[PDB]
RNA sequence: AGUAGAAACAAGGCC
RNA sequence: GGCCUGCU
């Protein structure tokens, strides 16, 4: 409903019909790409030049009734020049550490649910003892290991298609969980995905976050384990190696 | 052909066809009988599923036509001929919807009050053959398959006809008058032949046209054709080509080694000319201080206060005069720049407020010091092609200078201790592991011997100037700004103090690209008399500012006291780079943490405590005229953290290129100094390669002469 | 004493300490002003590296190009550029005989990746020559500016969203009489024609440039830039390539860092420890001279012949026209040049297209010699560069050449006492020769550098030399008995990226680990990094501790917020807390490490999903520091200010595509219907299935309906 | 003048 | 003379 007169709206306009009319799905993409700013080859220098301009970084035009344009102090938070290719406005840094002592609060309840993972370092690393380190030469052998502690043994795409099941049920395709694995996975994930109203988007960057696994080729000695990979730059050295068991 | 195909089936359907075909990349124009047998397909699909409205509940209302009404209902869901995409978007949407199994082949519609799929289907052959060839195809079949024919007849699942008898009929007679009217022109005939052909489809990338003849001039020059260099290819047999023509060249195509011995590596000549000078952007070893003792912080502070209070600590000024001239610019302009920078300082002093940003008045000095309107005119080629004096930018090699001593001692004094700690790093999260603990160890015995260092004093300067200079450069375009040079240290007792070098007057910085120039004029106080080695002070003019009575046994001395006053410039990429000077103390202190590494290894415990307080060990670090002089791990610190603080102070395209082909012959030389019988194919082009990028640096000619010594020190 | 760092390497050897050797805390070297002249040098140098060989006149191009394939035998050490063809096969004959079944798999691989691609795959990628405009434009602007000038000329075979039918586009648009652009003029539009041979020309041509911070040179280079038509097969065949690589194990182009240390590593113990006592082992650390300049691409087309035999015709052709593009193409020269006028006190400038017809009274001998030779190649304000390739684009395919040169001496080819083998990743190799003797080794060394020079590669004899193996170098791996750290090439990426708060912070702990996991980075020197990172990062964003007294622009509110919390330990340090990063916490997001520590007002306005700011793998919590910087905005005095508007309509429509299709940003769209059909098709569907059983009822879908019908009305209309 | 070093900056353009 | 722009 409100789709589909926002669809109108836009079809109205000569130039946005055409832009529909003509572009296909396929370079939906493109378009989306489709932009004059060029990506930076230095980065470090224009953020210690941009730095120390007024309104170096840019937010939504909603920012415009939800942040004063001055704080007590008299300093502007943000300006009304838009940006470049964009409706949204430039403003100060002021405006975000504003916002973070004045703005609007929400509960942060789903948060350590969406980054789960590093969550679940975090704890790991809390409840990990440590031992006494031994000098000695290491013999650290060059060996692909894998990374990503909670793997569920799923490929990228293998991952994706259990993504797209469970968050985006009717953008499947013509795909079908052929495995059992993936299928119980689906199962799981939607049980405990029944009502939990945070974006699709952030659903199926959890659930690649989680399930995807990743390998990497690095100097290990001993370990391999995936909670002790996690943890290679606090227990292996050049001339120095520190027992640790993560919880 | 294709006339026939339009002028029958209605726009609409072709027009679906056409884009059914493009989709997988096929041609109307050569796959014509696929082009009217998906036409054929899409309009039995829609006028199976046409004016048939189903009622309220289940069942349907065979309308007469299209019509106006609330029962926008119908019997069926066409899912053929809409996309990929789209059709499986619908498939899914109704399987989720209704429970329906999914099938696992695209369906043609899908009949909502029975809710199951139905695949309709159109056959030249007979139709049973047809039929049961998708029901090989579809198995898990609980859809329901509906087969026509061309000639007519029907086939279905159950016998089952899930269409009423006359529209059915309406689609037999449909296809009837199909076939007999494309047989009147007896197209039938190939329509009879093209179904097998058609399910499966030929990829056709072909080079044709332009591209062709592009393609036949691509080739090795005996060749005359693609299609023969092709076949050429394809029949190509080894044959011992290689061997042949290896017999064939000439055996002056070749790789003799030279051996390379103790007496074969020669000193690397370095450029003749008039002595460099310096270039640095302060004074390194020249720089005085003057004193407050403020117990504030690194940032926590105005500086315009700060050297308004250090420069009110200091009695003595006399009326400055030129002592050295800068011999190529004008000198009264400077001395007429240092009194308006002081009458501007008396101004903001007397003020209320101290501002936090000064600007300085344009004056007629300034102007000449900062180079304003210095940059030509831009002009059209078109209106400037006449002028004799018209010529491309000046582009030859830097002017040759000959290496002088001030460099070497100048990196002498970068190397000494000092009184005072010129590091406070930042806070980090307490040590929980033993490690941790032995890092913090490491690391405290490293800054105590590397704080106190005249190195780590001009990593602060340069940060903390290239710092002000961005900033001030961004956010003042148009306005000359005073900015007093500003460093903060801990006496050895504890007590903390503040430090004015001097200032620097920063003129108009539009800067565009990164290496878009800033001017600006440094002005530093210093008791160093110009006159003992004039030619370290080329682009100076030096002032005599003031005198200084220093505690001395000798009464006491009541030096003067000059103001090393010029005109400098610096970019934004060296801005940066500046304000990354701490990056040094990285560098060294990793060198000097992976020797400790290397040494604990082969001795089975930590050998940080013993390297830094035993003083066991020790470097060749230096020469003395008696020989080479070694040092404690204390002094190796000292000495790379000033070779990076140098690196970075006196970066050059010059030193890079050294640098890597001065590598290559260090290396060459370390091997043999193994015993790996080292050897070359062309050594004299390794030393050109290195002798052409000694041109004016001091810190490269610096760095050559230490080769040289190494060469000569080493090999024997 | 005379203090002197050189003499610290009589104790310490080279390469236990060779990171003094690299002065990588200083700015690296710039280039300036045009980058024309570096191009006129590296066309007539490639010219000169091949002027024996036969000249032709291109029959679509009208442009002079030179073929040394198959030329006269060096004579001398010079380099050259005269490949012989019966080499070149016989060589890709011993790979595939080596490694059996290795090409006709990669020509399986790369079939199949060919037939699934699309053409969406040529947005990733940076700058590309855009022909329409003549300019570098980023990869997805020069792709859409292609695509609508295809559509407007009429090749839309591109609809089929397939990278192959957006070649078959670019092919038929070559046989087009004349094609037509349009131009913007400081606005409006005009509409431009093009000849055949314009828009050969146009195709053809690669653009130049001047590669700026270079890390060990003297004197700058030039790189360049292709156009948007020769994009898909340079993907193809490096697809091809690169599967080929894969397959090699004394190929490392393909492979990470670690990776090519752990080949290095297998080669030497297989070639010198397994060698008997009387076989004596040596290691040349070879650098080729002008690698590129030396490249003929018909010795590519000859390779890709060879390696595509039985193969699908179609397969072939389109893995074809790669190196036939690249044996025809033309180079952009640049800029131009920049004339001062000291008396009058003017500048000018000089567009390189002038070159061509400028007087020769401005420039100075050098450049008054590069312009009279390169002049006869100069056609329509571009050389003609046949003899070689510019820059790259080929890696892959120069690895696989010059492994089959490291394969072809196996002792099976050379039948004699001496065999080399080794590494070669392009314009980088270490070969590793055994033989029983001096005598042999300076053989084995001569017939290897002899055959080099029989495929068209130089070795260079100044960056070049041989010891005996156990210490050797490879792309500044400096291998001393087993590799040895070099802290001084990763001290650059020690500050602040410059992506923002979070992901600076995030970039800098995650550098600070990987090379303290790879590159050896000691324990102490870990935590200065942190401690000089941190302090950088507060004087960048200016987000100092709160406690202390630094005025700043942010000050203020850092003070306030500092104030407000009770809890200070979990204020991020952006928002002026204290860093609680230390050795065990560099795997940890900042976020997440003081999440149990940040008042709850504090947590919740943190991390708020209605924030207005959201919008090398580092992890990182999306926070109100995830905001993104201002753009350029440079583009409001150019002619091309249009594109502003085309930006922000594009993104209104993928905006309203996306809430019409959720999945549209996770996984990107396929489809040939046009957004518009696919959204009314979406949006019909939806409200039949909503009304049937959902949200919907016949009222309002009825309504949804009727505007579904009059949007289709309108489209076709 | 100064930065810089194989070509540039020492502000650019529109009224 | 004011305004606009600093990777386009």
């Amino acid at each position: 409903m409100e789709r589909i007169k926002e669809l109108r709206d836009l079809m109205s306009q000569s130039r946005t019909r055409e832009i529909l009319t003509k572009t296909t799905v396929d370079h939906m993409a493109i378009i989306k790409k489709y932009t004059s700013g060029r990506q930076e080859k230095n980065p470090a220098l224009r953020m210690k030049w941009m730095m120390a301009m007024k309104y170096p970084i840019t937010a939504d035009k909603r920012i415009m009734e939800m942040i004063p344009e001055r704080n007590e102090q008299g300093q502007t938070l943000w300006s009304k020049t838009n940006d470049a290719g964009s409706d949204r406005v430039m403003v100060s840094p002021l405006a975000v550490t504003w916002w973070n002592r004045n703005g609007p609060t929400t509960s942060a309840v789903h948060y350590p649910k969406i980054y789960k993972t590093y969550f679940e370092k975090v704890e790991r690393l809390k409840h990990g003892t440590f031992g006494p380190v031994h000098f000695r030469n290491q013999v650290k052998i060059r060996r692909r290991v894998d990374i990503n502690p909670g793997h569920a043994d799923l490929s990228a795409k293998e991952a994706q298609d259990v993504i797209m099941e469970v968050v985006f049920p009717n953008e499947v395709g013509a795909r079908i969980l052929t495995s059992e694995s993936q299928l119980t996975i689906t199962k799981e994930k939607k049980e405990e995905l029944q009502d939990c109203k945070i974006s699709p988007l952030m659903v199926a960057y959890m659930l690649e976050r989680e399930l995807v696994r990743k390998t990497r080729f690095l100097p290990v000695a001993g370990g391999t384990s995936s909670v002790y990979i996690e943890v290679l730059h606090l227990t292996q050295g050049t001339c120095w190696e520190q027992m640790y068991t993560p919880g | 052909m294709e006339d026939f195909v339009r002028q029958c089936f209605n726009p609409m359907i072709v027009e679906l066809a056409e884009k059914a075909m493009k989709e997988y990349g096929e041609d109307l124009k050569i796959e014509t009988n696929k082009f009217a047998a998906i036409c054929t397909h899409l309009e039995v699909c829609f006028m199976y599923s046409d004016f048939h409205f189903i009622n309220e509940r289940g069942e349907s209302i065979i309308v007469e036509s299209g019509d106006p009404n609330a029962l926008l209902k119908h019997r069926f869901e066409i899912i053929e001929g809409r996309d990929r995409t789209m059709a499986w978007t619908v498939v899914n949407s109704i399987c989720n919807t209704t429970g329906a199994e999914k099938p696992k082949f695209l369906p043609d519609l899908y009949d909502y009050k029975e809710n199951r799929f139905i695949e309709i289907g159109v056959t030249r052959r007979e139709v049973h053959i047809y039929y049961l060839e998708k029901a090989n195809k579809i198995k898990s079949e609980k859809t329901h398959i509906h087969i026509f024919s061309f000639t007519g007849e029907e086939m279905a699942t159950k016998a089952d006809y899930t269409l009423d008898e006359e529209s059915r009929a309406r689609i037999k007679t449909r296809l009837f008058t199909i076939r007999q009217e494309m047989a009147s022109r007896g197209l039938w005939d190939s329509f009879r032949q093209s179904e097998r052909g058609e399910e499966t489809i030929e990829e056709r990338f072909e080079i044709t046209g332009t591209m062709r003849r592009l393609a036949d001039q691509s080739l090795p020059p005996n060749f005359s054709s693609l299609e023969n260099f092709r076949a050429y290819v394809d029949g190509f047999e080894p044959n011992g080509y290689i061997e042949g023509k290896l017999s064939q060249m000439s055996k002056e195509v070749n790789a003799r080694i030279e051996p390379f011995l103790k007496t074969t590596p020669r000193p690397l000549r370095l450029p003749d000319g008039p002595p460099c000078s310096q270039r640095s952007k302060f004074l390194l070893m020249d720089a005085l201080k003057l004193s407050i003792e403020d117990p504030s912080h690194e940032g926590e502070g105005i500086p315009l206060y700060d050297a308004i209070k250090c420069m009110r600590t200091f009695f003595g000024w006399k009326e400055p005069n030129v002592v050295k001239p800068h011999e190529k610019g004008i000198n009264p302009n400077y001395l007429l720049a240092w009194k308006q920078v002081l009458a501007e300082l008396q101004d903001i002093e007397n003020e209320e407020k101290i501002p936090k940003t000064k600007n300085m008045k344009k004056t007629s000095q300034l102007k000449w010091a900062l180079g304003e309107n210095m940059a030509p005119e831009k002009v059209d080629f078109d209106d400037c092609k006449d002028v004799s004096d018209l010529k491309q930018y000046d582009s030859d090699e830097p002017e040759l200078r000959s290496l002088a001593s001030w460099i070497q001692s100048e990196f002498n004094k970068a190397c000494e201790l000092t009184d005072s700690s010129w590091i406070e790093l930042d806070e980090i999260g307490e040590d929980v592991a033993p490690i941790e603990h032995i890092a913090s160890m490491r690391r405290n015995y490293f800054t105590a011997e590397v704080s106190h260092c005249r190195a780590t004093e001009y990593i602060m300067k340069g940060v903390y100037i290239n710092t002000a200079l961005l900033n001030a450069s961004c956010a003042a375009m148009d306005d000359f700004q005073l900015i007093p040079m500003i460093s903060k240290c801990r006496t050895k007792e504890g007590r903390r103090k503040t430090n004015l070098y001097g200032f620097i007057i920063k003129g108009r910085s539009h800067l565009r690209n990164d290496t878009d120039v800033v001017n600006f004029v440094s002005m530093e106080f210093s008791l160093t008399d110009p006159r003992l080695e004039p030619h370290k002070w080329e682009k100076y003019c030096v002032l005599e500012i003031g005198d200084m009575l220093l505690r001395s046994a000798i009464g006491q001395v009541s030096r003067p006291m000059f103001l090393y006053v010029r005109t400098n410039g610096t970019s934004k990429i060296k801005m940066k780079w500046g304000m990354e000077m701490r990056r040094c103390l990285l560098q060294s202190l990793q060198q000097i943490e992976s020797m400790i590494e290397a040494e604990s290894s082969v001795k089975e415990k930590d050998m940080t405590k013993e390297f830094f307080e035993n003083k066991s060990e020790t470097w060749p670090i230096g020469e003395s005229p008696k020989g080479v002089e070694e040092g404690s791990i204390g002094k190796v610190c000292r000495t790379l953290l000033a070779k990076s603080v140098f690196n970075s102070l006196y970066a050059s395209p010059q030193l890079e290129g050294f640098s890597a082909e001065s590598r290559k012959l260090l290396l060459i030389v370390q091997a043999l100094r193994d015993n790996l019988e080292p050897g070359t194919f062309d050594l004299g082009g390794l030393y050109e390669a290195i002798e052409e990028c000694l041109i004016n640096d001091p810190w490269v000619l610096l760095n050559a002469s230490w080769f040289n010594s190494f060469l000569t020190h080493a090999l024997r | 004493m005379d203090v002197n760092p050189t003499l610290l390497f009589l104790k310490v050897p080279a390469q236990n300490a060779i990171s003094t050797t690299f002065p990588y805390t200083g700015d690296p070297p710039y280039s300036h002003g045009t980058g024309t002249g570096y191009t006129m040098d590296t066309v007539n140098r490639t010219h000169q590296y091949s002027e024996k060989g036969r000249w032709t006149t291109n029959t679509e191009t009208g442009a002079p190009q030179l073929n040394p394939i198959d030329g006269p035998l060096p004579e001398d050490n010079e380099p050259s550029g005269y490949a012989q063809t019966d080499c070149v096969l016989e060589a890709m004959a011993f790979l595939e005989e080596s490694h059996p079944g290795i090409f006709e798999n990669s020509c399986l691989e790369t079939m199949e990746v060919v037939q699934q691609t699309r053409v969406d795959k040529l947005t990733q990628g940076r700058q590309t020559y855009d022909w329409t405009l003549n300019r570098n434009q980023p990869a997805a602007t020069a792709l859409a500016n292609t695509i609508e000038v295809f559509r407007s000329n009429g090749l839309t075979a591109n609809e089929s969203g397939r990278l192959i039918d957006f070649l078959k586009d670019v092919m038929e648009s070559m046989d087009k009489e004349e094609m037509e652009i349009t131009t913007h003029f400081q606005i409006g539009k005009k509409k431009q024609r093009l000849n055949k041979r314009s828009y050969l020309i146009r195709a053809l041509t690669l653009n130049t440039m001047t590669k700026d911070a270079e890390r060990g040179k003297l004197k700058r280079r030039a790189i360049a830039t292709p156009g948007m038509q020769i994009r898909g097969f340079v993907y193809f065949v490096e697809t091809l390539a690169r599967s080929i690589c894969e397959k090699l194990e004394q190929s490392g182009l393909p492979v990470g860092g670690n990776e090519k240390k752990a080949k290095l590593a297998n080669v030497v113990r297989k070639m010198m420890t397994n060698s008997q006592d009387t076989e004596l082992s040596f290691t040349i650390t070879g650098d080729n001279t002008k690698w590129n300049e030396n490249q003929n691409p018909r010795m590519f087309l000859a390779m890709i012949t060879y390696i595509t035999r039985n193969q699908p015709e179609w397969f072939r052709n389109v893995l074809s026209i790669a190196p036939i593009m690249f044996s025809n193409k033309m180079a952009r020269l640049g800029k131009g040049y920049m004339f001062e006028s000291k008396s009058m006190k003017l500048r000018t400038q000089i567009p390189a297209e002038m070159l061509a017809s400028i007087d020769l009274k401005y420039f100075n001998d050098s450049t008054r010699k590069k312009i009279e030779k390169i002049r006869p190649l100069l056609i329509d304000g571009t050389a003609s560069l046949s003899p070689g390739m510019m820059m790259g684009m080929f890696n892959m395919l120069s690895t696989v050449l010059g492994v089959s040169i490291l394969n072809l001496g196996q002792k099976r080819y050379t039948k004699t006492t001496y065999w080399w083998d080794g590494l070669q990743s392009s314009d980088d190799f270490a070969l590793i020769v055994n033989a029983p003797n001096h005598e042999g080794i300076q053989a084995g060394v001569d017939r290897f550098y002899r055959t080099c020079k029989l495929l068209g590669i130089n070795m260079s004899k100044k960056k070049s030399y041989i010891n005996r193996t156990g210490t050797f170098e490879f792309t500044s791996f400096f291998y001393r008995y087993g590799f040895v750290a070099n802290f001084s090439m990763e001290l650059p990426s020690f500050g602040v990226s410059g992506i923002n708060e979070s992901a600076d912070m995030s970039i800098g702990v995650t550098v600070i680990k990987n090379n303290m996991i790879n590159n050896d980075l000691g324990p102490a020197t870990a935590q200065m990094a942190l401690q000089l990172f941190i302090k950088d990062y507060r004087y960048t964003y200016r987000c100092h501790r709160g406690d202390t007294q630094i005025q700043t622009r942010r000050s203020f509110e850092i003070k306030k917020l500092w104030e407000q919390t009770r809890s200070k330990a979990g204020l991020l340090v952006s928002d002026g807390g204290p860093n609680l990063y230390n050795i065990r916490n560099l795997h940890i997001p900042e976020v997440c490490l003081k999440w149990e520590l940040m008042d709850e007002d504090y947590q919740g306005r943190l991390c708020n999903p209605l924030n207005p700011f959201v919008s090398m793998e580092y992890d990182a919590v999306a926070t109100t520091h995830s905001w993104i910087p201002k753009r350029n905005r440079s583009i409001l005095n150019t002619s091309q200010r249009g594109i502003l508007e085309d930006e922000q309509m594009y993104q209104k429509c993928c905006n309203l595509f996306e809430k019409f299709f959720p999945s549209s940003s996770y996984r990107r769209p396929v489809g040939i219907s046009s957004m518009v059909e696919a959204m009314v098709s979406r949006a019909r569907i939806d409200a039949r299935i909503d009304f049937e059983s959902g949200r919907i009822k016949k009222e309002e879908f009825a309504e949804i309906m009727k505007i579904c019908s009059t949007i289709e009305e309108l489209r076709r209309q």
